Order: structure tokens, then sequence, then C-alpha cells
């Protein structure tokens, strides 16, 4: 049931996190920044599997199965120059359309619609270079308007172009916005398509990112690159279940089976202990923690990568993947303690799920204090809170219609009325999504199938 | 070569009959030959590797390969297999 997955870099943040993720994967699989595997191709026995994400043209070279898409050629050229020969130049899309004319979602949607033929041709060509394919992993960067529009365009193309492929998505939300109206509008327009077509979506609120980067790093000033490093390490840890396949979860579809209770609830809440492959990772051997402490930290709000807003939060699918030399008795003890310390909906007796991963034989081994790490993903309704304030912005700005002269160009509708209607429809869609999420927080949700048969 | 060596050894130990030298030569012979068989089996036959392969194949120790075979032959398994060439 295991298939290959292709990475999709959309927007400047998307391209940066893709660069960081591919550098992290090259570090784990000893591939480096040159595209040539740092290990000699004479050792055929490899416990990992680069094939789902690396195409192998020459025996020592593994080309990352990813496409670089952006409107700003400067960042693409920079990433290509840093990663000499690592990426494929034919998979770098810029459309030569110049810089983005603003941060409007409509601009990105238009630049994706006009150049849809080229990107679809590139995607089909990449599919031709593979045989067993399962789905894509899209990086939205919804904080940017052009990036969000491009992501929505790719989603609207791939939903009907490949309905038999599972499409997971990664939306990065900012903490504070200089003009909350424009970014809120872009995120709402992207979330509309996320609810419509996206099969799986992982949110990334930048507030917890800034907090963690200020806590674990020594420098008080926070740089965007090592912040994207967090998301890249997260994506590598989650993909470890396929790159370093375990004995329980061996396919992204199987992973989403225990994480997607229904196509409606497809937004997850992440959490991760203090990382070890980041820049300032020397202050990790002084923690002296165990696997039970790792699980506690995974359940702690200080290690969640999104705005917690924990006011008796309802969980739906709590799962975790633990990488390192893990002990089963500590796992059982942690499960016992957490089942006594986690709110569960009374209509479902399904508890949290624990998975154990393996460490790479070429990754730098850490001391016995932080030698084992873990990632946690919990289906929580509090994610809509991240949108709630956003909708609040909508609910307090849509009465007038500011910045309307910028979403009228590019899209198919130049009139104010049609754009207003589309925004009202997107607001209604996100309202219905929040209503579904708040109804899932009740037992009457499951009782709906009991009252009628 | 082992037979020739320990035969010369026992020939040197023939005048004693039943002695402790006989027993210690037997013990050295057993230890050496057992270590040698273990080495030969782990190198030329990959004993522990064979055990790992059997655990991953028959005991389904490798979920990835099992899922691969399942997605490969699900069409044939779903169809009746009364006649299998
Ligand atoms: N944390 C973090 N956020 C980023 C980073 N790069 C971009 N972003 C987010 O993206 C928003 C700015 O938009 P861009 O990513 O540049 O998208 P754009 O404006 O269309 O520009 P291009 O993507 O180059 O076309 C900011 O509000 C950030 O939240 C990054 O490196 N780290």
């Amino acid at each position: 049931m295991g298939g290959e997955i292709i990475t999709l870099q959309a927007g400047q943040c998307g391209n940066h996190v893709g660069k960081f993720l591919w550098s992290q994967l090259a570090k784990e699989h000893a591939i480096g920044t040159d595209g040539l595997s740092q290990l000699p191709d004479s050792s055929t026995e490899r416990d990992d599997d680069t094939k789902p994400f690396f195409r192998e043209n020459s025996r020592n070279k593994f080309t990352p199965r990813a496409i670089m898409m952006d409107s700003e050629p400067s960042v693409i050229a920079d990433v290509e120059n840093t990663f000499r020969g690592f990426f494929d130049p034919r998979n770098t899309w810029v459309a030569s359309d110049g810089a983005s004319a603003g941060n409007s979602w409509a601009n990105g949607y238009d630049i994706g619609t006009r150049n849809q033929d080229d990107i679809l041709n590139k995607i089909d060509k990449e599919i031709d270079s593979t045989d067993n394919f399962e789905g894509f992993q899209l990086l939205h960067s919804v904080a940017g308007g052009t990036g969000s529009g491009l992501g929505s365009n790719l989603l609207e193309a791939l939903c009907d172009r490949y309905p038999k492929k599972i499409l997971t998505t990664y939306s990065v939300f900012p903490a504070r916005s200089s003009e909350v109206v424009v970014q809120s509008y872009n995120t709402i327009l992207a979330l509309r398509r996320l609810i419509e077509d996206s099969d799986a979506t992982v949110v990334f609120d930048n507030a917890s990112l800034l907090n963690i980067s200020g806590k674990v790093f020594r420098n008080p000033n926070i740089d965007l690159q090592h912040t994207n490093q967090l998301i890249s390490t997260i994506i590598s840890s989650v993909t470890n279940s396929i790159r370093f396949p375990s004995y329980m979860y061996s396919s992204m579809s199987s992973i989403y089976s225990t994480l997607i209770p229904s196509p409606e609830l497809h937004f997850l809440s992440p959490s991760f202990t203090p990382f070890t492959s980041d820049y300032i990772h020397d202050d990790i051997a002084h923690k002296g923690h165990s696997s039970y402490d790792v699980m506690l930290d995974l359940l702690d709000p200080s290690n969640s990568l999104v705005s917690t807003a924990m006011n008796n939060p309802t969980y739906f699918n709590v799962y975790n993947t633990i990488i390192g030399n893990v002990e089963p008795r500590q796992i059982s003890r942690a499960m016992t303690k957490l089942q006594q310390r986690i709110k569960f909906p009374s209509w479902s007796s399904s508890a949290m799920h624990v998975n154990i991963g393996r460490r790479s034989p070429y990754l730098p081994l850490q001391p016995n204090e932080n030698e084992v790490s873990g990632m946690m993903l919990s289906n929580m309704s509090t994610v809509v809170n991240v949108f709630e304030n956003a909708c609040n912005t909508f609910d307090k700005v849509f009465a007038k219609g500011a910045f309307l002269n910028n979403y009228n160009v590019g899209d198919l509708f130049q009139s104010m009325q049609n754009v207003q209607d589309e925004f009202a429809e997107s607001r209604e869609v996100v309202q219905s999504l929040m209503e579904d999420y708040v109804a899932a927080e009740q037992d009457s949700y499951l009782d709906d199938v009991l009252v009628d048969d | 070569e082992f037979s020739k060596k320990y035969h010369v050894l026992y020939q040197s130990n023939s005048y004693r009959g039943i002695s402790t030298n006989f027993f210690e030569i037997i013990n050295d012979q057993y230890s050496e030959i057992v270590n040698h068989t273990n080495q030969i089996l782990n190198q030329k036959f990959h004993y522990r590797d064979v055990v790992f392969a059997l655990k991953n194949i028959l005991l389904m120790g490798k979920s990835d390969f099992m899922d691969a075979l399942i997605e490969k032959a699900n069409d044939i398994l779903a169809t009746p297999s009364d006649s299998l060439p």
C-alpha cells in the first residue's frame, strides 16, 4: 500500500521550507547539497527508502521528487545555487511573469490559472518518471497571497485531475499580520479550497514557532530560515514512517486512516519535543528525560506548533510516532497516565495511538538524555479558533469592503459584486466548517445516526 | 587440516591413555570447531541474516514488503484462485 509522494513548493515560504526539508533529508540519507549520495553506491543494503521521494537516475545521484513553484525567481535561483545539482532545473517553475503585483490571493490564483498548462505538463512528466505513486504533499504558505492563490489553483487542478490520489496539504499561518485584512482574506480563500478538495491539512501557526525559536535557541532575534527549519524537521519526522518504514505504519494512506475520522475533520494539531537536528541543538542533553517525559512534552502545550487555546479541548484522533531506542514498558506507563489525563469524546471508545520509529544509521547519535524524540498529532477543534479571530476580522471588515480594488484584478470577476459574493460564500463555507467542528465536540454528532436508520 | 592437526595431537597423547590432557584436547577441539562452524554459517550462509529474512517474510516482520506484496497481488487474491499456474 506504499507509494511515492511528490513535494510541492508554493510561495516563498513554501520554497524555503522545501529547501530546508530536502537538506534535512540529505543529512539523514547522506545525500548532501550536491545531489550525489555521500555514501558510496557499492553498499546496496539500505534500511531506509529514498525511492518514494528521490528519483535515481545515476546510482550515486538521487533527485528529489519535488517541483519548485514560485513567482519570484530570486529565491529559486538562490536555492538552486546553494544546492548545486541537487534539484532538477527542469522542475523549477517561475513562469517568467515577474514579481507578484501584491499579496492578493486572486493574483496567485490567476498566475496559476494562466500557466496551468505548463505546471500540469511538468506534473505529468514527473508522474511518468515514476510507477507506484500515491499522492502529493503541498506546501501552501497561506500567509502570502500569491502563494495561497497558487496553492488553491494546484488543489483545484489536482482534485479532478487525479481523484484516486490522496492530497495532503501544509498551511503555515502567521502570528501577526501587518494588514490583517489581506492575509485573512487570502487564508480564507485558500481554506475554502482546503475544505472543498484537500484531503489532509496540517496547520502551522507562527506564534508558537516564534515562541519555540526564542525558547530553545540562544539568539533572541528569530530568523525565518531556522524557523522554517522547524517545519522541515517536522515534515521529515512525519515522513519517517515511509522513508524509514516501521512495522505498523508503512503508507501515508494508513497513517491518515487513523488521523482522518471523516473527510470533514481534516485539520490536525502538531506537537514535537525539543528537536535535535536544528541549528542550536546543544542544549538538549541537559534535559535528562525519558519516553514518558517525551510523551508528556508531546501532550504539553509548550511543544505544540500552533496556537493551543486549550480550554477543555476535545480530541478526536491522537497519534504519535517515536524515533529512537524506545522501551515498551515506558510506552505502556505513558499510555496509562495519558488516558487518565486526556479529554475524550464519550461517544467513541477509541483512545490515543502510539507508533515507534527507527533512527537512521547515519544520523548523529545523541547522548542518552535526548537520544529518543517523538512527534504527536491530535485532531482538535481548537484549530478553528486560529480561524475564528480571522473570521472575526472578516466579520468586522466585510461590512465595508476595504482592499476590494486589489482582489478584482487577475481573477475571473472584475466587478465588486462578484468578488463580494465569492468572499461571502467562502465565509459561509468556513462558518459551516466551524459548525461541523463544534458539532463533532458533542455526543449528538454520533447520535445522529442512532436517531434515524 | 583440523583432522591432521588433532590427529598429530592425539598421537603425541597416545602414551598416556586416559589422562586429563586427553580431556583438555577434546575441550579445545570442541570449542574451536564450534566457533568455526558458527563463523562459516554466519559468513558463507548468513545464519542470522537467514533468521531475519524468515522473521520478516513468514512472521511478517517487515510491514513494508507485506504491504507491497498485498498491493501487488490484491487483484489475483480477490479473484477466485482455484486454478493457479
Ligand atoms: N516563518 C516564516 N514565514 C515565511 C517565510 N517566508 C515567507 N513567510 C510567510 O510568507 C508571508 C509573505 O509572503 P511570501 O511568502 O513572500 O509570498 P509572496 O508575497 O507571494 O512572495 P513570493 O512567494 O516570493 O511570490 C509572510 O507573512 C510570512 O508569514 C519564512 O521563511 N519563515
